[PDB]
RNA sequence: GACGACCCAUUCGAACGUCUGCCCUAUCAACUUUCGAUGGUAGUCGCCGUGCCUACCAUGGUGACCACGGGUGACGGGGAAUCAGGGUUCGAUUCCGGAGAGGGAGCCUGAGAAACGGCUACCACAUCCAAGGAAGGCAGCAGGCGCGCAAAUUACCCACUCCCGACCCGGGGAGGUAGUGACGAAAAAUAACAAUACAGGACUCUUUCGAGGCCCUGUAAUUGGAAUGAGUCCACUUUAAAUCCUUUAACGAGGAUCCAUUGGAGGGCAAGUCUGGUCGCAGCAGCCGCGGUAAUUCCAGCUCCAAUAGCGUAUAUUAAAGUUGCUGCAGUUAAAAAGCUCGUAGUUGGAUCUUGGAGGGUGCGCCGUC
């Protein structure tokens, strides 16, 4: 029954410059609420410290090693980090972008099947999205690396084919009952 | 409390190495009195269905053991609870399978099936040696057993080649500088390996400083050395792995190379 | 540097600290367990009472009004406490022999602002949410 | 639409008389499928027939088009019958039983306590 | 030092000509509305060197 | 195919014994024994160690390194919360150890109990009665009274998880299961895309006027095709049987909705150099301060901000607080060096004794670097 929070709110509450900063965030991704970006920069700090101990450990510590290899790796599967990086001493230089730019929504924007942060994010919670046999309605997603090709469209949902639509479907017996007969 | 032994285990509060999972229920199976401590023990229930997939229910595990289809050491044991341990055989013939309970390199009870023969004899340590009534001697083993009679050189600590139908010691090993090793026991429980060193205390606490087949050196306390051959010559089936450890670096390096490719 | 540097002198330093915790109020407050002793609300948060009569209390200078708390007998002690009724007309909404529930300030235990004496303000009343009432989401029962 | 029942992980299982495995059904586009239905179709795979292929767990997964449950099948329906939660056989047109629904038994026995021995007597008059 | 009057209670709320409700719009749901939030602000937003502006300015 | 026994070991334990670590307090400084306080010695007792008890015999044992005494929003710990680092605070409460079942005391049985879903007395409470009698203990599960700031069903099941018994089979308010459930935590709906239509800006062309143009955002005009569960619902799943989830045929989005909220907009502090009303009145205002007739603080709207299926308020406590300061405070004058010195504890103490070559980890194309 353990449980944990998932986000941090900014020690202090109006400082224009950050406000700004943070909706610019929610536009370019098609965010929510602020939680939702304080949900990453919660993320991304935990990330950092994390990152920030390690970098204080002597190398070839097995614990540096063993651990700061796996941060590396986690952090590689899902694009968000690369290489050179790839190294610790890169993740320390590192940013909220990274992550935010793996989420469901804005790849559904960027190969067109959506044109739109928007589209993408009422796609998603609308069932209209496969990530490959597996719907996946959390615009909230993650995708992972060798993931990224399998985004699709859903085998049922009109498009992804089946039928029309609970309203399409309603508009061909629109035409149907009355001009068809009576 | 205050006036009685305990009859309930709270799960949590059982033994790790069992890998029961947090949610499930508040109790564990709580190994029922035998000839292993119940710490470290297996109780059937749990081979039968949390290691060995035989059994869904509890309810089952019971259908399965009135049925008698298993044996411990060769003589039908019919409790859910009962506390089989290291050393132990448990053999099911109407599926003609022998296991052997010794440890993973986890200090976990391993799956671990040997032939049909073997399942014949198991190698038990001489816990005391003494002189019993009307002046016959004994010897004591982990598991409990009882065995007058035994030869002379028989020493606590030596381990003994029990037959197992009959009781009977055929033969033994004696503690010395470079016999192998299992470790039965605390940080280092499963590794296998030579000996080295036994460091003594009097009052108390005599460590053994052990080394194995790749130069890695370990401590541990006299009670968790069990002697189980001459180098390289275990008298006893081995698991996969030899007891060697292996750092998490190391263990991540063969996880990845043998699959996803490597067949 | 006010104070011993020998590796030894935990002692004199550990209790040295120890005498002087007490200057703080809110330590002191608490290990004297004060809240529970003097204070008229339990060492608790709220406290309902009943109303004894209605004041109408000539708020300090340099402001001019009259305040408008009643008096109130809280069940839990027996103890008499005024508390302040706020917003425009809710008196109305409290009548005498009433019930209440009562809450701090907000101050640590000062009085608020130009009510002079008044540490705490009525919150219920018909059980029933000044605010509630004074919205008109719901009444005056009876 | 086709479907496909597919019976992944098997273990034959001697010493409870069955062979127990996964059921994964693909249902490709809409939802679904009868236990029944599931029965029939299995006890077409493993060479057993119906009434040897007990069929339970079960939750379609998430947005459509397929389930994965568990199986059971007996090679006695002796064994089965004997080594079967007796609820389960309960469930298909083979197992049935009283109920109660059980405080009126309780009562039943605390009344019967009363009574010195013959309890007999507490029987008839519950 | 207390005496005085309560005669005048809730003088000007009493006194305060009720306003309609009127009406229009709703306002839009989470994410879109900070979406038209954003535009607004920084798409719409292009704002002038004017020396600045306002968010709730009449003339 | 249906258990006893003696003795020993074993297993689960038990009972005691070692140290080392605990809150506040000196307006608690000496304490502990003639009803043993500390010790000898012997016995009786106990499962057994032991002043346990008792005789005799000694006169001990403890304290400024806080004993003794008193207090306590003290059950103890694993743990929890607050994050520089140091720290700061809590811990009844899913585990461990300890304690109790109205208060006190005693006891039977049994291997194990000083047991209360045993008993027994008194003490406090309550109940039945044909008035002599007689029967009882929810700090078990529900529920109810009282109490209060505050806390759920007089519901289903032994199928899971395990336990017990003569037991595969019975029994389990252990425990599971549903109901209540904004402690609180996770996921995150209440509407996406063109088009006209327009409103617009970097780009280009032009001497200018003027025109083109990409990136698009709105904003209507309605369109236009493009959509999904929230509800509802054959069927099916879940499971002991159900529910819900996770599953879906048939339905379910043109806004007047299938209708989002709660605080704020004078300063700190994010946001009205508003409009009507009042005129230091009502009210606002943690603090500073507003209102005494052009009120950006009120009272309302309008409009706007902020957090958003949540938000305000009160309160314990923590962070901020280097305002308890080890790390890391101040004390000439701001709150603060005793009038001065001796001085035990405590703390604190000078100098000086012995002088490349290769093995293994990961980078770079047999070579090497670190």
């Amino acid at each position: 029954w353990v449980c944990r929070k998932t986000y941090v709110t900014p020690r202090r509450p109006f400082e224009k410059s950050r406000l700004d900063q943070e909706l610019k965030l929610i536009g370019e991704y098609g965010l929510r609420n602020k939680r939702e970006v304080w949900r990453v920069k919660f993320t991304l700090a935990k990330i950092r410290k994390a990152a920030r101990e390690l970098l204080t450990l002597d190398e070839k510590d097995p614990r540096r090693l063993f651990e700061g290899n796996a941060l590396l790796r986690r952090l590689v599967r899902i694009g968000v980090l690369d290489e050179g990086k790839m190294k610790l001493d890169y993740i320390l230089g590192l940013k909220i972008e990274d992550f935010l730019e793996r989420r469901l929504q804005t790849q559904v924007f960027k190969l067109g099947l959506a044109k739109s942060i928007h589209h993408a994010r009422v796609l998603i919670r609308q069932r209209h999205i496969r990530v490959r046999k597996q719907v996946v309605n959390i615009p909230s997603f993650i995708v992972r690396l060798d993931s990224q090709k399998h985004i699709d469209f859903s085998l049922r949902s009109p498009y992804g084919g089946g039928r029309p639509g609970r309203v399409k479907r309603k508009n061909a017996k629109k035409g149907q009952g009355g001009a068809g007969a009576g | 409390m205050a006036r009685g032994p305990k009859k309930h285990l709270k799960r949590v509060a059982a033994p790790k190495h069992w890998m029961l999972d947090k949610l499930t229920s508040v109790f564990a199976p709580r190994p029922s009195t035998g000839p292993h401590k119940l710490r470290e023990c297996l109780p059937l229930i749990i081979f039968l269905r949390n290691k060995l997939k035989y059994a869904l229910t509890g309810d089952e595990v019971k259908k399965i053991c009135m049925q008698r289809f298993i044996k411990i050491d060769g003589k039908v044991r019919a409790d859910i609870t009962y506390p089989a341990g290291f050393m132990d055989v448990i053999s099911i013939d109407k599926t003609g399978e022998n296991f052997r309970l010794i440890y993973d390199t986890k200090g976990r009870f391993a799956v671990h099936r040997i032939t049909p023969e073997e399942a014949k004899y198991k190698l038990c340590k001489v816990r005391k040696i003494f002189v019993g009534t009307k002046g016959i001697p004994h010897l004591v083993t982990h598991d409990a057993r009882t065995i007058r009679y035994p030869d002379p050189l028989i020493k606590m600590n030596d381990t003994i080649q029990i037959d197992l139908e009959t009781g009977k010691i055929t033969d033994f090993i004696k503690f010395d500088t470079g016999n192998l090793c299992m470790v039965t026991g605390g940080a280092n429980l499963g590794r296998i390996g030579v000996i080295t060193n036994r460091e003594r205390h009097p009052g108390s606490f005599d460590v053994v400083h052990v080394k194995d087949a790749n130069g890695n050196s370990f401590a541990t306390r006299l009670s968790n050395i069990f002697v189980i051959g001459k180098g390289n010559k275990p008298w006893i089936s081995l698991p996969r792995g030899k007891g060697i450890r292996l750092t998490i670096a190391e263990e991540r390096d063969k996880r990845l190379a043998a699959k996803q490719s490597s067949g | 540097m006010g104070k011993c540097r020998g590796l030894r002198t935990a002692r004199k330093l550990r209790s040295h600290r120890r005498d002087q915790k007490w200057h703080d109020k809110q330590y002191k407050k608490a290990h004297l367990g004060t809240a529970l002793k003097a204070n008229p609300f339990g060492g608790a948060s709220h406290a309902k009472g009943i109303v004894l009569e209605k004041v109408g209390v000539e708020a300090k200078q340099p402001n001019s009004a009259i305040r408008k708390c009643v008096r109130v007998q809280l069940i839990k002690n027996g103890k008499k406490i005024t508390a302040f009724v706020p917003n425009d007309g809710c008196l109305n909404f409290i009548e005498e022999n009433d019930e209440v529930l009562v809450a701090g300030f907000g101050r640590k235990g000062h009085a608020v602002g130009d009510i002079p004496g008044v540490r705490f303000k009525v919150v219920k009343v018909a059980n029933v949410s000044l605010l509630a009432l004074y919205k008109g989401k719901k009444e005056r029962p009876r | 639409d086709t479907v496909t029942i597919r019976t992944r992980k098997f273990m034959t299982n001697r010493l409870l008389q069955r062979k127990q495995m996964v059921i994964d059904v693909l249902h490709p586009g809409k939802a679904t499928v009868p236990k029944t239905e599931i029965q029939e179709k299995l006890a077409k795979m493993y060479k057993t027939t119906p009434d040897v292929i007990f069929v339970f767990g079960f939750r379609t997964h998430f947005g459509g088009g397929k389930t994965t449950g568990f199986g059971m099948i007996y090679d006695s329906l002796d064994y089965a019958k004997k080594n079967e939660p007796k609820h389960r056989l309960a469930r298909h047109g083979l197992y049935e039983k009283k109920k109660t629904s059980r405080k009126q038994r309780k009562e039943r026995k605390n009344r019967m306590k009363k009574v010195r021995g013959t309890a007999k007597a507490n029987v008839g008059a519950g | 030092k207390v005496h005085g009057s309560l005669a005048r209670v809730g003088k000007v709320r009493g006194q305060t000509l009720k306003v309609a409700k009127q009406e229009k719009k709703k306002k839009r749901t989470g994410r879109a509305k900070r979406r038209m939030q954003y535009n607004r602000r920084f798409v719409n937003v292009v704002p002038t060197f004017g020396k600045k502006k306002g968010p709730n300015a009449n003339s």
